[PDB]
């Protein structure tokens, strides 16, 4: 039982959590996922890798979950695992909601998500869950939102990032281009297509969706194909002029 | 085979062994040699008790058990873990009576007794018995009746059985005998001499016989045999070596 | 045939998607050292195997491979005694467990399927392992006729028109094979291709004491051991 | 509620009225009470409505189990016992009086299974507050191995005794012949209360009703 | 429900009447209370009906294991042990009585009582709401010795003796003999009965 | 009765191609008004509404326990529940609690998704489904209600002959319900909209 | 090598080494000896001290009116299976009013002490005792060890140069029966100061004595208490 | 038990037992499923090692309930866990909802208790891939779960011995508009691309699903499929 147990709860020499730096070597190796927020609203957009001829295509999307209301999400990394803390996130979100009567606020259900994964790196003795989340929404405290949480339990508020395959070059290029305050869901949506064309560009490749504010009711919606094809094609075009 | 397959009960070896039983085996072959006889109206058990010093007391470390009134065991191995098998086959027979109203057949609590060995020959999380066991008993509905478990956790009938060091030698001097047709005073007098016969003088040090019986001369009871004729047997068993 | 890590030791995968550890449950059941025949007939199921009682000391009608499950159910089993004993009393548990919950007898393939699922769990968690034996059951079915059903120390299952285990499996196979491919399959004609398959493969020419045979009948579906006497009968009309 | 069974020469006849009560008020005028277990065995229900509701629909997703697994049709025996086991364990608190009827490779059988789990192989049976003017008809009129027609009438005349002869019992007699080959869900095979008829001319004109607010949501 | 056995040289007699009633109301008028716990152990039920059917299946399913692993047909001691254990650490929840008899190659012929959990080797017993009305005609008519069909003669006018008396008890009575050879089922119909004093 | 603490009454209609539902707006304890404006008709989908008569705290746990189910259904389904199917939903948390249940009937009002087909549903306190082609009622005056449903129901009734068909009958029966009143609140659910009105009622 | 680590492991020689290392804490306890006369059970047990100013640590310790013990071995094993025995002894005088015969608490110390031998991540007891008692089968003298094996006895020694004391008891095994308390206790005392240095001697300090029997309770004599006994001897 | 996992992350960030567990499923006997316009074939190879082997007592395409079905590639014993999984998942949710299992939800289901052996302790992943076929709300279903908990929604697909050839076979051979005469034909041209032999009605195993649900096809049906092949 000693011999068979591999050690994933325990610190290495130099402080380091081993189990849960693998886990994100597995994230890098996952597709390209990245968020923007704007003042209108706030988007994801995100590699297919499902992206082969023969596939059904029965689900509204691949990588993008709603969660609540006012949230949704996509996901880098082991897609089972995914699932797991996809649903979990949907269970926090109704708990929160039969509790106060008001939707969870956006930090406090990546938050407790967090803590479930943490605890996969501090007891148990089981392997962590090899995914990296982005998660996109509304509240009543801070507007529109955008969050990033790593195997680790580890989560940040960006205005811009990426995870999954080549995330470090995304985030370089995303720092460059980002207009803090002056930006919109035109301008991120054309900054979406910019960043994930040199990351990687047929609109079968790539998911969108938008989180935006409509007669003061959230609308999330994941843009149609056609819709991908007229923001790839009028950025195809400014790339030749 | 000293290459990890050896170290776990729930780890087979790649020729298909389970060497963990196979060590525990080796506990009860390097014991002291435990003899059980079955005849025509009883069954018989002698033991070559091994005195380790003249500091203990006549009857120290008793390798003969009674784990019912009619059932009688017979040891060769790890004491302790033949001493926690007696008290589980104590309260398998104990626990029949409580479910049926009657004493337990022999070949039922041999049949019990051996899976709760078995059980043990299974998992990392525990360890063989290092202990092989007879059992004996004697009804006139079942008649005269021996059996033997080893380390594995296997139960087999026997009309002879050797367990121990001389395990090989003490049988084919049972071999000799015509048991089925001979009482158990007759063969309690063969019991000793068979005991004498495998015991090393040279190798081992002094050595103390235990014999106990259950048969129609008992009213089917598992008793220790009387010093009356424990002493008549010694006396023949020396007298027969000369 | 690679290994990594603790795949030789464990239920866990090898990186060619083998379980060694259930291989060598396979190779356990040869350690018995004996092999087990059973005959599908037209109305009725043999099962014959090896009785190797080698001290007169041993009481030979204890010395057995073969296994009332149910009254109408019997079963041969192959491999590891202890191991062997274990299963037997499993299945008779899950049989007399069934007819309790659902009012009637067990079918030989539902206690075949149950004990090969049981032996799957070992297969797949690591503080366990396989049994190293063999469980091959009979019995007359009251829609399907006469049954014979064989299952693992992987977990697999199956219904066969004859089947082996042991030492001589192959070969035993291999020798069944060709005779089923050419007979009126009665009771004699099953219980002799039973007996010349285990006589001819293993190169012995049986005494009465040296086998045992097991049988169901349309006509007597109990589960029946036969005597030596029965053997006998059945020895000596075979070397006419 | 008058729920009733029978064994004809070649299978199992099943009624039932159609009659929910709650409290001396009838609540549906034609509720279901023959359920379906496997597709050749029916289950009558009669007590607590929600306990007979669920017990019916637990034991048939017992036996799609059972029948998926064995790879064979279901016996009634199973049935029964799945049933009374559940029922026993309860001691009583679940309040499902039932009528299984069907048919199997030992063929057709009736039983009756009481709420704490009691059961008893039948010819004929009748359970429910109307129980006993069913089981007069059957009496006074059972013959074994009864033709369909012949059996089919019966069972309806001995569910009619009841409908009209128990407070609460009501409504049409809704029957299932069950035979080696399947069953037939004969739903309203008989209404033993001709249409009824009113000269409603209760029509209010658009605007009677004082409203003092409105919203209208387009959808 | 009046239930009697009856020791004999090979074996035992077993009978009972056939109502089952809810009430003042019989909802069943040809039950059969004889049921077998193996090839040669029967019980007779009595109380509630549920409680008796719940004991002897539990009873018979334990006894078949019993069976099958001691290799042999169980006792019929073991049979009323089995029952009884139940009966008696049940006690205050069960409402039955379930008296016991059979063959043994031991034993031979024997009956056995469980009422409430205790165990009693009895020539003859009764049991059931009938009984209580027939106790002086079995205590005057029972004498040692009796044939088989002595047993059934003895076990038939004691039950419809009983039947007449007892608004819980009618129908048929159910007759059963177990012996060395096997099991045999009689049935005396409501039309047949023996016929006593009845006004 | 535990029923009647609190008091109220709510029922459900069905139309030719649309349904009604209707309830009174008291909040009482006892023979003590507490509010006029308390809810009982709860929106399950766009057109599916679910109306609870009974003890105020089990009409409130009631209605959110199935809100929190109903949420998660439709987002691992991806779909808008079916009425039937929110029956089965409401049968299945009423009757997880058999031997100590919440002290609500339910009634079940709302569209078939092939945008037509109206369904009308009511479950007891143990959550028993019964289906009907007319009304449905559950209150403490499910006596009057009951009468007036029997009296004044037509089979393929216009959106407007609906409306007031379920208002007389809820009006003139809450008006013979000494804890039943304060006002009543009706809705219309079409395939093209949702109508909610209060009406003119009696406040004593 | 790898057959050293844990208790299920046994050795290809049908051995188990931890078993065998448990054994070891008892022969580096300092010795304890044990005999017994028609009449009396005796412990005589030698006390060291961690140091000078240190005091010479409890050897010997209370089990019930008529049983005591003296330990060798792990302190804290011994103290844990000090209280089982006390609370066994009180179980029997608390459900059947009467002490638990000897040789029957020493059967529930084997098999108390043999289930750890047998679980893995569990271990033996580091702890070795002498048993002293009386009841209706007179005097007793118990030896229990690691491996939950136990020993009847008519003397003996368990602990550190313990093999010196054995030889005494047994070239003076024959005089013990007929012994009176004063001369029984001197022998056991003569077999303790054998294990002793040459340079060394028995102390009102380091000796400790433990007493039952037919008319006395288990008492312990520590210091001037030990006095009167060490007042006999006389030589080597 | 053994409380912690046995698949954990290699340090180039690989489940590493999970991809030992797809190398089980890719030396299976090959499977095929595809989605045509009205319904859904399910086809397998059943090639037993002897004559002696009663081809009839088990089966590799098994119904789960009325409208779903399924095959494997893998560990045959490891499957029957996930039936009887399956089979219990789909009687729960009836008994819920009072409405056939959606498909993708019987899948989803499925998929988690296969995420479960990838990351409960003291378990190994399963050796097998499923392909789960269905029909509700009027149109069918495909999909596959495989041994890490992923599940896909395919349109035709194979698994198991020579799957590579079969996926591109699959791919040019058929397209959309498909009758399920016409693709039970085409599953077991698939099924010929690997088969070593003969192939009749009792070495190859189809299901169908379709409006009347899904039902496992008679030796006497497969035999006039291969009439034509
Ligand atoms: B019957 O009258 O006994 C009836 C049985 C019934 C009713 C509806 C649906 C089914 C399907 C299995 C069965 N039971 C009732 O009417 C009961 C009340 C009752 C109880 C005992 C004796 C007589 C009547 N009513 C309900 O449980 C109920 N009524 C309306 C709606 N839901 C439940
Ligand atoms: B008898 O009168 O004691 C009879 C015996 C019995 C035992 C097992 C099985 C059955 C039939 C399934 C019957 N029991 C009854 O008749 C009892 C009522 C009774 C009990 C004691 C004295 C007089 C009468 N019946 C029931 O408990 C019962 N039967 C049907 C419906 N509900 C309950
Ligand atoms: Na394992």
């Amino acid at each position: 039982s000693r011999r068979y147990d591999s050690r994933t709860t325990i610190f290495s020499p130099e402080g380091r959590l081993y189990q849960v730096e693998y886990a994100m070597e597995a994230i890098g190796h996952a597709g390209t996922c990245l968020g923007i927020l704007a003042n209108d609203g706030v988007l994801l957009a995100a590699e297919r890798r499902n992206i082969h001829k023969l596939l059904d295509e029965v689900f509204f999307s691949e990588k993008i979950y709603k969660l609540n209301e006012d949230m949704a999400c996509s996901v880098a990394g082991i897609t089972s695992d995914a699932n797991v803390l996809t649903n979990e996130l949907r269970l926090i979100a109704q708990r929160y909601l039969l509790q106060y009567q008001e939707p969870i606020p956006c930090e406090q259900l990546v938050t407790a998500l967090c803590d479930i994964k943490q605890a996969y790196t501090q007891f148990g003795g089981k392997r962590p869950f090899g995914v990296s989340l982005l998660y996109i929404g509304w509240d009543k405290h801070y507007g529109f939102q955008l969050y990033q949480s790593d195997p680790s339990g580890n989560y940040g508020g960006w205005k811009a990032t990426c995870i999954g395959n080549n995330s470090a070059a995304a985030v370089s290029m995303l720092k460059q281009d980002y207009k803090e305050g002056e930006m919109t869901l035109k301008s991120a949506l054309a900054l979406a297509i910019k960043v994930l064309n040199k990351t990687m560009l047929s609109a079968e490749k790539v998911e969108i969706a938008t989180l935006t504010r409509e007669n003061g009711k959230t609308v999330i919606r994941v843009l149609k194909q056609k819709e991908v094809e007229q923001l790839i094609k009028k950025h195809e075009e400014e790339e030749a002029k | 085979i000293g290459t990890g397959y050896d170290l776990s009960a729930s780890t087979f070896s790649p020729d298909g062994r389970v060497f963990q039983v196979e060590y525990a085996m080796k506990a009860v072959e390097n014991s002291s040699t435990a003899i059980g006889i079955r005849c025509k109206d009883g069954v018989v058990f002698g033991v070559e008790k091994l005195v380790l010093s003249k500091l203990y007391e006549e009857g120290s470390n008793k390798r003969l058990f009674n784990v019912d009134r009619h059932v009688g065991m017979a040891v060769a191995g790890l004491l302790a873990d033949a001493r926690s098998l007696a008290d589980i086959a104590r309260e398998e027979a104990s626990n029949f009576r409580s479910n049926f109203g009657y004493n337990i057949p022999l070949k039922h609590l041999a049949d019990r007794v051996a899976m709760y060995v078995h059980a043990y020959t299974l998992y990392s999380a525990v360890r063989p018995f290092g202990c092989s066991f007879m059992l004996g008993s004697y009804s006139v509905n079942d008649g005269a009746q021996l059996y033997m478990i080893d380390p594995s956790g296997v139960s087999y009938g026997y009309w002879g059985c050797a367990i121990g060091k001389a395990r090989q030698a003490a049988k084919t001097e049972i071999e000799k005998l015509q048991m089925k047709e001979m009482t158990c005073r007759d063969i309690v007098k063969e019991v000793a001499k068979i005991i004498y016969i495998v015991h090393d003088e040279v190798k081992d040090k002094a050595f103390e016989l235990e014999l106990s019986w259950v048969g129609e001369l008992t009213n089917g009871r598992h008793e220790i045999v009387p010093k009356d004729i424990r002493e008549e047997a010694e006396k023949y068993a020396k007298e027969s070596l000369k | 045939g690679s290994s990594a890590g603790f795949d030789r030791h464990i239920t866990i995968f090898s990186p060619e998607g083998r379980l060694y550890q259930v291989e060598y449950a396979f190779k356990a059941i040869n350690q018995g050292g004996l092999t087990s025949v059973a005959v599908r007939g037209k109305d009725c199921a043999v099962i014959v195997t090896q009785k190797k009682v080698p001290d007169k000391l041993l009481d030979s009608s204890t010395v057995t491979h073969l296994f009332k499950i149910t009254e109408n159910i019997g079963c041969v089993m192959t491999g590891m005694t202890a191991d062997s004993r274990s299963q037997v009393q499993r299945a008779r548990y899950e049989a007399a467990n069934w007819k309790y919950k659902y009012g009637y007898e067990i079918p030989v393939d539902m206690l075949c399927k149950r004990i090969a699922d049981i032996s799957q769990v070992y297969t797949q968690n690591a503080e366990m392992r396989p049994l190293g034996c063999c469980m091959i059951l009979i019995g007359i079915d009251e829609e399907q006729g006469p049954q014979v059903y064989k299952c693992d120390p992987a977990g697999y299952y199956c219904g066969f028109k004859a089947t082996a285990a042991g030492v001589k499996q192959t070969e035993s196979t291999s020798f069944l094979e060709k005779k089923v491919k050419k007979f009126d399959w009665t009771f004699e004609q099953t219980v002799e291709t039973a007996i010349t398959c285990l006589s001819t493969v293993l190169s012995i020419d049986f005494k009465p004491s040296e086998i045992e045979v097991g049988v169901v009948t349309v006509e007597n579906p109990k589960f029946r051991i036969l005597t030596e006497a029965e053997i006998d009968a059945h020895l000596v009309a075979l070397a006419e | 509620t008058t729920i009733a069974g029978l064994v004809f020469q070649d299978g199992v006849i099943l009624g039932a009225d159609t009659r929910a009560t709650n409290d001396s008020v009838v609540a549906d005028k034609s509720c279901e009470k023959i359920h379906f277990i496997a597709p050749k065995i029916y289950c009558c229900g009669a007590g607590v409505a929600a306990d007979a509701e669920m017990t019916t629909r637990m034991v048939a997703s017992k036996m799609e189990l059972h029948a998926l697994s064995t790879g064979r049709e279901p016996r009634v025996a199973t049935v029964t016992r799945i049933l009374r086991q559940t029922l026993f364990r309860y001691q009583g608190h679940v309040g499902a009086s039932l009528i299984v009827g069907g048919v199997d490779l030992t063929g057709p059988q009736l039983y009756g299974v009481h709420p704490h789990g009691s059961y008893s192989r039948l010819p004929f049976t009748a359970l429910g507050s109307g129980q006993d003017a069913a089981l007069a008809v059957l009496e006074d009129r059972f013959q074994p191995n009864m033709t369909l027609e012949a059996a089919q009438g019966l069972l309806v005349e001995a569910v009619t005794a009841g409908i009209l002869g128990d407070l609460g019992s009501g409504g049409n007699v809704d029957a299932c012949v069950i035979t080696k080959t399947g069953a037939k869900l004969l739903r309203t095979l008989s209404s033993p209360t001709e249409p009824v008829k009113r000269s409603g001319r209760y029509h209010f004109v658009p605007g009677t009703t004082a409203v003092l607010t409105q919203t209208v949501k387009p959808l | 429900t009046t239930i009697m056995a009856v020791e004999f040289d090979g074996g035992v007699v077993m009978g009972s009447d056939s109502r089952v009633s809810a009430g003042e109301a019989v909802v069943n008028r040809v039950f059969d209370k004889l049921s077998p716990l193996h090839e040669r152990i029967y019980c007779a039920l009595s109380g509630s009906a549920a409680d008796a059917q719940a004991v002897a299946d539990m009873a018979a399913y334990q006894l078949e294991l019993h069976g099958i692993e001691l290799e042999e047909p169980p006792l019929v001691l073991a049979a009323a042990n089995v029952v009884r254990n139940i009966s008696y650490k049940y006690r205050e929840d069960l409402s039955a009585h379930l008296m016991v008899a059979g063959w043994d190659q031991r034993e031979g012929g024997q009956v056995y009582g469980t009422l409430g959990g205790m165990l009693t080797r009895q020539p003859f017993a009764i049991g059931g709401s009938g009984s209580t009305f027939i106790y002086g005609y079995v205590d005057a008519a029972y004498k040692p010795g009796m044939s088989p069909e002595e047993c059934r003669r003895f076990t038939t006018d004691a039950i419809a003796l009983a039947m007449s008396r007892d608004g819980s008890s009618g129908g048929v009575i159910y007759l059963v003999t177990i012996t060395a050879a096997g099991v045999d089922h009689r049935v005396i119909l409501g039309n047949e009965l023996p016929k006593f004093y009845d006004e | 009765s535990i029923m009647s603490y609190n008091g109220g009454a709510v029922m459900a209609m069905k139309g030719k191609n649309c349904v009604a539902i209707a309830a009174d707006r008291r909040f009482g304890i006892q023979a003590q008004m507490v509010t006029t404006d308390f809810q009982k008709i709860f929106p399950m989908g766009d057109r599916l509404y679910i109306g609870l008569a009974g003890l105020a705290t089990d009409v409130q746990t009631v209605a959110q326990r199935l809100k929190f189910r109903l949420n998660l259904y439709e987002l691992k389904e991806g779909r808008q529940i079916k009425p039937y199917t929110l029956m089965s939903m409401v049968a299945n948390l009423l009757y997880e609690k058999r031997f100590g249940p919440y002290y609500t009937e339910p009634v079940i009002a709302g569209l078939d998704p092939k945008t037509f087909k109206p369904f009308i549903c009511s479950l007891d306190l143990i959550g028993c489904p019964m289906v009907t082609d007319d009304f449905v009622v559950s209150g403490t005056c499910a006596e009057q209600m009951y009468g007036m449903c029997e009296s004044l129901w037509e089979p393929n009734m216009d959106p407007d002959h609906l409306f007031e068909t379920i208002s007389q009958a809820m009006l003139n029966a809450v008006d013979r319900d000494a804890v039943s009143g304060m006002g009543v609140i009706v809705h219309i659910i079409e395939k093209d909209k949702i109508t909610t009105r209060t009406l003119k009622a009696r406040m004593d | 090598n790898q057959y050293d680590n844990d208790v299920t492991v046994w050795s290809p020689q049908g051995r188990i080494h931890q078993i065998e290392y448990a054994m070891e804490a008892v022969k580096q306890g300092s010795a304890t000896v044990g005999l017994k006369s028609k009449t009396h059970a005796v412990l005589v047990a030698l006390k060291r001290a961690q140091s000078e100013l240190a005091a010479h640590q409890k050897k010997i310790l209370h089990v019930d009116n008529h049983i005591g013990i003296s330990i060798a071995g792990l302190t804290a094993d011994a103290r844990l299976l000090c209280n089982f025995m006390r609370q066994e002894c009180l179980d029997s005088r608390f459900v059947f009013d009467r002490p638990l015969p000897v040789s029957r608490l020493v059967s529930l110390i084997g098999s108390k002490t043999q289930i750890p031998t047998q679980r893995y991540g569990r271990r033996p007891y580091g702890v070795g005792l002498l048993i002293a008692g009386y009841d209706d089968m007179g005097p007793h003298i118990f030896q229990t060890c690691p491996s939950a094996n136990y020993f009847d006895c008519r003397a003996m020694s368990i602990g550190a140069r313990s093999q010196s004391a054995r030889t005494y008891l047994e070239r003076h095994m024959s005089e013990f029966m007929e012994c009176n308390l004063n001369e029984l206790v001197k022998h056991g005392l003569r077999a303790l100061r054998e294990t002793l240095p040459a340079e060394q001697d028995l102390t009102t300090k380091n000796v400790s004595i433990g007493i039952v029997g037919k008319d006395l309770e288990f008492t312990i004599y520590d210091d001037d208490d030990v006095s009167p006994f060490l007042e006999g001897l006389e030589e080597r | 038990g053994y409380s912690f996992s046995l698949t954990t992350f290699s340090p180039s960030g690989k489940l590493v037992q999970i991809e030992y567990a797809l190398a089980a499923v890719a030396g299976g006997a090959p499977s095929v499923g595809i989605k045509a316009a009205n319904g859904v074939v399910l086809a397998t190879e059943k090639k037993q090692k002897s004559i002696l082997y009663d081809e009839r007592s088990v089966h590799k395409v098994e119904p789960i309930t009325k409208h779903i079905g399924l095959v494997y590639s893998g560990m045959g014993p490891d499957y029957r866990v996930l039936v009887h999984r399956a089979r219990k998942l789909a009687q729960q949710y009836y008994l819920v909802y009072q409405e056939p299992i959606p498909t993708a939800q019987l899948v989803q289901r499925v998929a988690s208790v296969m995420q479960e052996y990838t990351q409960s302790g003291g378990v190994r992943p399963f050796g097998v891939s499923l392909l789960i076929c269905g029909w509700n709300e009027g149109r069918p279903y495909l999909f596959q779960s495989d041994p890490s908990g992923a599940y896909f929604a395919w349109k035709a697909t194979a698994m198991g011995k020579n799957y590579v050839n079969g996926k591109t076979f699959l791919e040019k051979r058929y397209n959309e508009d498909l009758e399920l005469e016409d693709a039970i034909h085409t599953a077991i041209l698939t099924l010929k691309e690997s088969f070593e032999g003969q192939m009749t009605e009792d070495n190859i195993e189809v299901g169908i699903c379709n409006e009347a649900g899904f039902r496992r096809l008679t030796p006497t049906e497969v035999k006039d499929y291969l009439a034509a092949i």
